[PDB]
RNA sequence: GAGGGAACCCACU
């Protein structure tokens, strides 16, 4: 994230602990929601 | 002063119907004009539809405080 | 500490049960293992071990 | 006043089957006549077995099953014979049952073939059909084995058990050229023609008749031996008419009570 | 009571307090008689 | 004489039948 | 409302999950009240505006008149009020949906009833419901770990995932040029 | 264990009525005949003989469950005519048809036998 | 070699002479890593694109990669491999004649089919499994049709009239053992017919069917509460305690044999075999040889089942929807080949890898007998007589009856035996036990919000206490 | 004695279970809250728990030997909780994914598709027979869709009587052409593939899994949302009964003639397979001449295997697509697929054209021997048949190497099931 | 039962189709299921997964 | 075990035809011609005689206990 | 031991308190019935 | 009108 010409907004990880240590608890809440949604909806399955 | 929902929830509907049915099965005074039905739960059903069930729901708030709602004070649209 | 299931009551339900039980092999591997490698149909089972006949479930 | 006027054309009549054609009747009437062939023509079959000795390799219920499946000649006796439920005796008078006995002992090195010839009935009118082709095998006995038993055969139809089914196979057909399009062939050139087809060898289906209804029905009623096939069809028509008469009786009583 | 021997097929009178052994051939396996009871099969 | 392909099915099932006439199925036990 | 929507949904996905199906309710009103779509309608646009305002006041999720309560109530029904205003426009109800006065009043009553039937019942065990809603599909489930092992890597907070990865987005013309990428 | 005796497919137990009539109060001149211990045989012939009646507006039958043995026949007639007379005339026409069929079958059997 | 093996009885030529002739060779797994196998001798023939010209060995027949239970499957290569594995599992649970001397044997559980048939569609490996001498199924007439809806989701519709004629009828033999064990000087268990005047600890059941030697005799009908062995133990008025052997619960039957002997310890020892005739019933599990297991969903009589123009009604009707996702094309080819074999009089060959048998050849053969080439027939509705618009794929298919009968699994409880320690209901239907309302049922009733039903299951209906 | 048979008001009689008794019905594993639902007892004369078919989907139940548990609520309070919280009609739409869980199933789904087609016409007797099984019928026979030459009713006209209330719904059939909506025939479908329900009447369209199934926005879903749970219960029952009796008339089968393709299709499929194997040999000789390009992020063997797998999967999809477009409208595989009742399009592909590549841990068949997959192959053989590509259909029958590689492929799936159940169960328990 | 013909086995109330291959222990027919052991006396080299040894060779 | 009395599918008597079928087979009829000579025209009866295994001959090799 | 009595899925807490054997329950094979409504289960007479 | 536990194996969904 610190490097030049790297977008410091949309650059993200699939590592949950790394996101918690770097960006916080609400950020890792959002990241955990995104990762769980990816796992669930890879099949095309939908959970509310 | 009463902040809870004015609609009677499905859990309240189920428990009020069961309690009223057990009371009618234990010879509580029916409060509707029953046209020859035997089932206490059907009697409780049509007392609830006629909004004449003599039960008060004590909705406990997370504080420990409570609100007392009449069964006839609630909405039984569900 | 003794291995169990080495001797079994012979299945006598039909003749196919009897022959299948009399021609049975067992991998002494715990049936709770989440690794799939001893359970896989290995290429070297050709002509020695039946590729279709195996239990369903934990074994 | 809207009854049909059906016609009958017997096309074959042997000791074992009858092939006939019924015209000018509904599909439901023809199908119900077929169902009464299979299920509701009363014949006489063994329904009560007491086994005294059974040293054979076959157990007693298995022998009783094989005895019940043996056809017995029910011609002109099943009309006189009475149902056990409609009889007055305690159990199995001669007016409601026919008694059979079997008593075979094997004391020879040759295997004894206990067949339906060994059923000795107490009534000449009701005998095993093959005793009236080989005999229906019941059991085989090696030297040292015996079978002693006593059975009674009661009247019933095939709605109760399939041993009282008088028919071997009821072949039934209508519209053999598929003019009504009741079945739709994806490729009608792949389909063999019917026995009753009236088509030239180039054609597969008849032209579609838009105003047609099933009106000609082909039967091949085969008998297992208990009744003559013409007796099967006559008893079926009489039984279905009797059932409709009984239903009309209860219907009239229910109308008058209302 | 009356027990068929398991191999020699002859009846043996065996009451209580008599050890199970065939008198004709000393075989140790015997089988009870079929009953005289009225058992009734529907031929079904 | 080499076994021609029209006789091969009969030949292979004959030698298999010979194997199962001698060895049998529970021979290993 | 459109600027708020484009903030909320930057990817442009217009598919949302909302309580009352307004398009089907409008179609229901058209069929119930026999609305001829080729005739002028007796529905004043000011009735549409004021009815949507009163209905939006009538769909309460957070109760009270505290400004905290007002802000929470505004937030809890932000998408539904945006969608209700976007669907029951005075323009759309005039030229597209063509509903009458009776049909619009029935529509407002129907949206009220079907929103109030959608509010979560207190006492509902929603944690067990969520656990059964996330574990039942698990029975039917770059070397990115996915499926059940990634689910286990997520709910058991693992210090070492199997394939930890980054998704580096590039800021500027290095996003376009392959060579400075 | 739970096997019913086979005679329950055709024998009425005591206290069971063969045929009951109820008024189908959905439409005028419609009756439901529940016929016990009967099956698709009578239901089919009675429905098809009732369908040939031009005063009958509706004729249908159903088996509510194959494990039970009752027939429901719904009949609706024109107001000039009753479903009870419709049912009675249907059974009468069926008995007439079967009588004619039986005597013609006897004649044809005799004619084939004498040849 | 083939000529000499053709007369194996009168040359004394055998397999061992082939081994001695340098013709066949035993190859194990490490040595198979250094050989170059030919699948058939057709691989040895020179090809336009020559794959290998240095074959070291050749396979005798590739269908010897299968085991005993997978060699019963007709056309295994036309089936999906999970279905081959399922049939390998369920051919061991099929019902047939398990051994020839089943009358001598007192097995704890035995199942004997009334009329086992050899399959019309066999593989050539089934000759060496002796399957045509101890067969385990019947060739049904199977229509793969949608009829009345009672065959949906793996179920089948059986013919009641066929079942009445002995179709898949069987016997279940159960043997009970009991011995007069001498437990010291005091506890002397003895086979005596119990009288209530001297015996305690009864289950209050009649002892009248017992003989005076304390044992029941063959030919006696018995029921779930009845007594078959009367054993009394002498305790140090009620000197004797009743330890009689009772029959299994809800098991009707007839005592088939009673055997009385001495065990190794010299005590009196008895085994009683009870025979129960199992007629096919709704809920009995029937399977084909392709993993198409199912339960009987309904039974229709002959006048109710659909019929061809010859009056042939199916014995079994299976759902079409059991085929597509399963991909058991071997089932369809077995029906076709069985139709051909039953018309021709042959026994069809369905060895897995056989170029001489293919679907087109069987179709032409079936068309040579006046049937449609793909096995379809014009079936008529049994209820109305009307032709079914679709033409139904019907043919002889080898079905087998599995041991999983419904009367051996049905269970219910109101109240009864509780466990000693935790005072909760018992384990299994053999002990009149209750069903486990486990933790996931608790979670589901939490998510339902049914707290009073949760209390009834987890407090009142299990172990209430104060 | 009758002194023990006296009943005072206030006593309890533990009577037997009778018709209409409310019970909780359950099948393990109890994954979600529609695995235990409330049912009404009906006494029927055999030894099994007879069950409806639409409810087989939430229970995850078939009838291949499944057993289920019945629990009888013992008080009136528990009976009312089950009646008002856990009954089957109250469990139609799941809270998990805001869609129905019961839908229309195997025979009913296939025959609804075959029933609401455009060219289905019913005579007077067939209509009255079907209306006998419609429990929510007002007694009026509708005016037929055709009055002369002969009065004929359509399947859509009877299903309009099945559809309850004034439901409005727009769906598409599974075979809806994508170019049709932007064409000149959007509101008049040439293929009858746009489903429109106006005022609870099936105006047009062929119903299928997309219309009557367990998906969001379907017809049973709209029935639940507008009409309630009791009306939707009657909707399910009416669909099943009416459609099962019409299927008694129509009939549905599957045969060996449904696995047959045309000879031109077989030539096309063999040509596609020969072309694909030629492409695979081309890639092998490109990698062997060091001409293959290693894509970034992958080693050379990984990109070689990816190219080979892409070629073979394109082969399977193209052969399958030709096979399943060659199918006639009378095909039964096609009927059960485009109804959505049972069978994927891959199942048609594998039955008719190509079983396809067999995979072990996602890669092709490993070199279990010394650099061979079987001893019938040369060493270092990376072609299709060597590493598990099955070029035969299930109708043609597999060759023995293909049979063994397919047994490896199926054994992989059986293993994956029998070792993923425990991990999934532990995850579910910890989530709870 | 070794060396007996089928008639000699039927005189002993045995089945000539019965394969043998099992034991009778307390009247119960017991089959010994074959067990897959690793082969002896052969050097096997494996890369140990996540261990202090990169490669190990056992005999 | 022993030949069924009736055909399962239709009910034609086939219990009197097993010994005739065996005698026709040992007279070197083919199985199709032997079935045709016995009047078994439907394949439901032809499978009944064709697929029969007559186990009772081998159960009679065991000396009788009773 | 007592700890073995309490611990495990077969122990006291999980095997006897979270879940337990119950009275008034039945189990048997299920078969289809298209003639029953969705809220209605066919029950054997012996179980009833 | 209700008197064993445990270990193990097989099987079922
Ligand atoms: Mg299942
Ligand atoms: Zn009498
Ligand atoms: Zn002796
Ligand atoms: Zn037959």
């Amino acid at each position: 994230l610190s490097e030049k010409d790297v977008d410091p907004v949309r650059t993200t990880s699939n590592d949950i602990v790394e996101i918690f240590t770097v960006l916080g608890i609400e950020a890792v809440r959002k990241a955990l929601e995104r990762e769980l949604y990816h796992v669930i909806s890879f099949d095309g399955s939908y959970v509310n | 002063k009463r902040i809870t929902t004015p609609y009677m929830t499905k859990y309240e509907r189920a428990r009020v119907l069961g309690t009223r049915a057990l009371q009618i099965a234990m010879c509580a005074p029916v409060m509707v004009e029953l046209e020859g039905e035997t089932d206490p739960l059907l009697i409780a059903m049509k007392e609830l539809k006629a909004r004449k069930i003599p039960i008060i729901i004590r909705r406990y708030l997370p504080d420990g405080s409570y609100e007392d709602w009449g069964v006839d004070e609630l909405i039984i649209s569900d | 500490q003794a291995r169990a299931g080495v001797s079994q009551v012979l299945n006598r339900l039909t003749f196919a049960s009897t022959l299948s039980h009399l021609r049975r092999l067992n991998s002494p591997i715990g049936r709770d293992g989440k690794l799939a490698k001893p359970r896989q149909l290995h290429n070297t089972l050709w002509g020695m071990v039946c590729p279709a006949e195996t239990p369903e479930g934990h074994a | 006043p809207y009854a049909n006027q059906p016609t009958v054309r017997i096309t074959e009549l042997t000791d074992e089957n009858v092939k006939f054609i019924i015209e000018n009747t509904d599909l439901a009437v023809a199908n119900s006549i077929r169902r009464v062939f299979i299920a509701e023509v009363p014949i006489i079959a063994i329904d009560w077995v007491q086994i005294d000795a059974n040293s054979s390799v076959l157990h007693d219920e298995f022998i009783a099953h094989r005895l019940g499946l043996i056809p017995l000649t029910s011609d002109d006796i099943v009309d006189k014979l009475q149902y056990s439920r409609d009889c007055t005796c305690e159990e199995f008078c001669p007016e409601c049952s026919v008694e059979f006995t079997l008593d075979v002992r094997c004391n020879e090195d040759q295997t004894r073939h206990v067949t339906s010839r060994d059923l000795i009935s107490n009534s000449p009118r009701v005998i095993p059909v093959t005793s009236r082709q080989d005999d229906i095998l019941i059991v085989k006995l090696r030297k040292g084995q015996e079978l002693r038993l006593r059975a009674y055969a009661k009247k019933g139809f095939g709605k109760e058990h399939a041993k009282w089914n008088p028919t071997a196979g009821v072949a039934f057909e209508y519209d053999p050229d598929n003019a009504l399009r009741h079945t739709v062939y994806p490729k009608p050139e792949e389909w063999p023609k019917s026995e009753y087809s009236e088509l030239d060898e180039d054609e597969s289906q008849a032209p579609y008749d838009p105003n047609g209804k099933p009106e000609r029905f082909y039967y091949n009623v085969e008998s297992c031996g208990s009744l003559r096939p013409e007796t099967i069809v006559l008893s079926a028509l009489s039984g279905l008419k009797k059932k409709l008469s009984d239903l009309q009786t209860q219907l009239s009583h229910e109308i008058q009570s209302d | 009571m009356i027990y068929i021997c398991g191999e020699c097929h002859t009846e043996n009178e065996i009451k209580s307090r008599d050890p199970i052994r065939c008198r004709e051939c000393g075989y140790r396996i015997m089988y009870k008689k079929r009953t005289k009871r009225l058992v009734v099969f529907d031929a079904r | 004489d080499e076994i021609t392909p029209d006789l091969w099915q009969e030949a292979c099932w004959i030698v298999i039948s010979s194997y199962f006439d001698e060895k049998g199925l529970v021979r290993q036990q | 409302d459109r600027e708020v929507l484009r903030v909320i949904f930057p990817t442009g996905d217009s598919k949302v999950v909302l309580p009352c199906n307004l398009l089907r309710m409008i179609w229901n009103a058209q069929k119930i009240f026999h609305i001829n779509p080729r005739l002028p309608s007796d529905l004043h646009p000011i009735k549409v505006v004021e009815g949507v305002k009163e209905l939006s006041k009538k769909l309460v999720i957070v109760n009270g008149d505290d400004p905290l309560s007002r802000q929470a109530q505004e937030n809890a029904t932000l998408l539904f009020n945006i969608h209700l205003r976007s669907t029951l426009c005075s323009r759309r109800m005039a030229e597209e949906f063509r509903l009458s006065g009776e049909a619009f009043d029935w529509l407002l009553g129907e949206i009220e009833s079907k929103f109030n039937q959608a509010i979560a019942h207190p006492g509902e065990m929603v944690g067990a419901l969520a656990a059964q809603s996330l574990g039942e599909p698990a029975t039917q489930m770059k070397n990115v770990t996915l499926g059940v092992p990634r689910l286990k890597e997520l709910i058991n907070i693992s210090k070492k995932p199997k394939t930890p990865s980054l998704t580096v987005f590039l800021l500027g013309q290095s996003a376009r040029d392959a060579e400075r990428a | 264990m739970n096997a019913p005796p086979a005679f329950e497919s055709f024998l009425l137990f005591e206290g069971e009525k063969k045929i009951t009539i109820n008024k189908d109060t959905k439409v005028p001149n419609a009756c439901l005949f529940t016929i016990n211990k009967e099956d698709h045989t009578l239901g089919n012939i009675i429905k098809s003989q009732l369908l040939k009646d031009p005063q009958v507006l509706f004729a249908g039958y159903k088996v509510p469950h194959p494990l039970e043995h009752k027939i429901i026949i719904r009949v609706q007639t024109t107001p000039d005519y009753s479903p009870q007379e419709a049912f009675t005339n249907a059974i009468t026409d069926l008995i007439s048809e079967l009588s004619l069929l039986e005597e013609r079958f006897r004649v044809a059997i005799k004619d084939k036998q004498e040849g | 070699h083939i000529d000499q093996l053709k007369e194996r009885e009168y040359n004394n030529y055998s397999w061992q002479d082939l081994v001695a002739s340098g013709v066949v060779e035993y190859i194990d797994t490490l040595e198979e890593e250094t050989v170059m196998l030919a699948m058939t001798p057709d691989d040895l023939q020179e090809k336009e694109v020559a794959y290998c010209s240095t074959y070291t060995h050749c396979e005798i027949h590739p269908s010897m990669i299968l085991g005993v239970c997978a060699s019963i499957i007709p056309f295994p290569d036309h089936n999906q491999s999970p279905r081959n594995t399922y049939q390998s599992a369920m051919g061991k649970q099929a019902m047939g004649v398990y051994i020839t001397n089943f009358h001598v044997r007192m097995d704890t559980l035995a199942h004997v089919l009334y009329y086992p048939q050899k399959p019309l569609v066999t593989t050539r490996s089934m000759e060496y499994l002796r399957f045509r001498e101890l067969p385990a199924g019947i060739n049904s007439i199977v229509a793969i049709a949608s009829y009345t809806g009672y065959n949906q989701e793996d179920s089948v519709i059986m013919n009641r009239s066929a079942v009445d004629r002995g179709f898949f009828r069987s016997v279940f033999y159960r043997s009970y053992k009991e011995q007069e064990s001498k437990k010291g000087f005091d506890q002397e268990e003895v086979f005596e017919k119990p009288t209530r005047e001297t015996c305690q600890g009864m289950r209050h059941a009649i002892y009248d069917k017992l003989d005076d030697d304390g044992l029941i005799a063959p030919g006696v009908r018995v029921s779930g509460d009845d007594v078959i062995i009367g054993k009394t133990v002498t305790l140090p008025r009620y000197t004797k305690r009743d330890c009689s052997t009772f029959l299994r619960t809800s098991e009707t039957g007839i005592v088939d044999q009673v055997m009385v002997t001495l065990n190794q310890e010299g005590y009196k020892f008895c085994k009683i075999r009870v025979r129960s005739v199992r007629i096919p019933q709704i809920g009995d599990k029937f399977a084909s040889r392709h993993g198409q297991k199912g339960t009987c969903g309904i039974q229709y009589r002959q006048e109710d089942m659909p019929f061809t123009c010859e009056g042939i009604t199916p014995d079994i009707i299976i759902n079409p929807h059991a085929i597509p996702s399963r991909m058991t094309i071997g089932h369809l080819i077995e029906c076709l080949q069985g139709k051909v074999s039953a018309n021709k009089g042959e026994i069809g060959d369905a060895t897995p890898f056989n170029d001489a048998v293919n679907v087109q050849k069987i179709s032409n053969l079936l068309s040579d007998y006046g049937y449609h080439l793909r096995g379809n027939e014009v079936l008529y509705n049994g209820f109305t007589g009307r032709k079914i618009t679709s033409q139904i794929f019907i043919g002889p298919t080898y079905y087998q009856r599995l041991k999983h009968m419904v009367d051996d699994k049905i269970h219910s409880r109101a109240r009864g035996p509780i466990q000693i320690l935790n005072r909760q209901p018992m384990e299994g239907r053999s002990r009149d036990g209750g069903l486990r309302f486990g933790e996931m049922e608790r979670d589901c009733q939490i998510a339902h919000g049914a707290a009073q039903f949760l209390r009834e299951r987890l407090f009142e209906a299990s172990d209430p206490y104060q | 004695k009758p002194s023990d048979l006296h009943l005072q008001t206030g006593y309890k009689v533990e009577r037997h279970m009778c018709d209409g008794d409310i019970v909780i019905f359950n099948r393990q594993p109890t994954l979600h809250k529609m695995s235990m639902m409330g049912h009404r007892v009906r006494i029927l004369p055999w030894s099994t728990f007879r069950l409806n078919l639409s409810v087989t989907t939430p229970y995850n139940a078939d009838f291949d030997g499944d057993e289920m548990n019945l629990h009888l609520p013992q008080s009136l309070e528990t009976r009312a909780e089950i009646q008002e919280l856990a009954m089957v009609p109250r469990m139609i739409v799941t809270p998990q994914s805001n869609r129905p869980v019961m839908g229309i199933v195997q025979d009913t789904l296939t025959a609804v598709r075959k029933f609401t087609k455009r060219d289905v016409f019913l005579e007077r007797g067939e209509v009255m027979n079907l209306l006998m099984f419609l429990s929510t019928w007002d007694g009026k026979v509708p005016q037929p869709a055709i009055l002369k030459p002969r009065p004929l009713w359509t399947g859509k006209q009877i299903f309009s009587l099945i559809i309850p209330g004034h439901i409005n719904c727009i769906r598409t059939h599974s075979t809806h052409p994508d170019d049709e909506d932007s064409g000149p025939y959007k509101h008049i479908s040439p293929g009858d593939t746009k489903v429109v329900v106006e005022n609870g009447e099936l105006i047009m369209g062929i119903l299928c899994k997309k219309s009557l199934g367990t998906s969001a926005g379907s017809l049973v879903h709209i029935s639940y949302l507008e009409m309630g749970h009791d009306i939707t219960r009657l909707f399910y029952s009416n669909i099943q009964t009416v459609i099962n009796n019409w299927l008694l008339i129509e009939g549905h089968t599957i045969g060996i003639g449904d696995s047959i393709a045309d000879s031109k299709t077989y030539q096309d499929i063999q040509n596609t397979i020969k072309k694909a194997k030629q492409d695979v040999i081309e890639v092998i000789e490109k990698a062997h001449n060091n001409e293959l390009e290693p894509t970034p992020g992958n080693t050379l063997r990984q990109t070689f295997e990816n190219q080979v797998n892409r070629i073979l999967n394109d082969a399977r999809d193209k052969t399958g697509s030709s096979a399943q477009k060659s199918l006639s409208e009378y095909n039964n595989f096609k009927s059960m697929v485009v109804s959505g009742a049972k069978g994927s399009k891959i199942n048609i592909s594998q039955v008719i054209a190509v079983v396809g590549q067999q995979n072990v841990e996602g890669k092709r068949i490993p070199f279990g021997f010394k650099h061979r997959t079987l001893p019938h192959f040369i060493k270092d053989d990376y072609g299709p048949e060597s590493r598990g590509f099955v070029e035969n259909s299930y109708l043609a029958g597999l060759t023995p190497t293909e049979f063994f590689f397919h047994a490896m492929g199926g054994r992989e799936g059986l293993i994956d099931t029998a070792v993923k159940t425990a991990e999934t169960g532990y995850i579910q328990r910890r989530l709870i | 039962l070794n060396g007996l013909t089928d008639r000699d086995l039927c005189e002993l109330n045995e089945c000539p189709l019965d394969p043998g291959g099992y034991f009778i222990i307390n009247g119960s027919e017991k089959v010994l299921i074959a067990q897959e052991k690793m082969a002896t006396n052969t050097v096997y080299v494996f890369a140990k997964k996540d261990s202090k040894y990169a490669y190990t060779g056992e005999c | 075990m022993i030949i069924p009395v009736r055909c399962f599918t239709c009910g034609k008597i086939v219990g009197n035809k097993w010994e005739a079928y065996l005698g026709l087979l040992q007279a070197e009829y083919t199985e199709g011609d032997a079935l045709d000579a016995l009047g078994l025209k439907r394949y439901c009866c032809r499978r009944m005689l064709l697929a029969h295994v007559d186990l009772i001959e081998k159960l009679l090799n065991y000396a009788p206990l009773e | 031991s007592l700890k073995q009595r309490l611990k495990g899925k077969e122990g006291r807490v999980r095997g006897n308190l979270m879940g337990k054997r119950v009275d008034f329950s039945a189990r048997t094979v299920i078969t289809p019935d298209p003639n029953l409504s969705i809220d209605q289960v066919g029950v054997p007479r012996s179980i009833a």
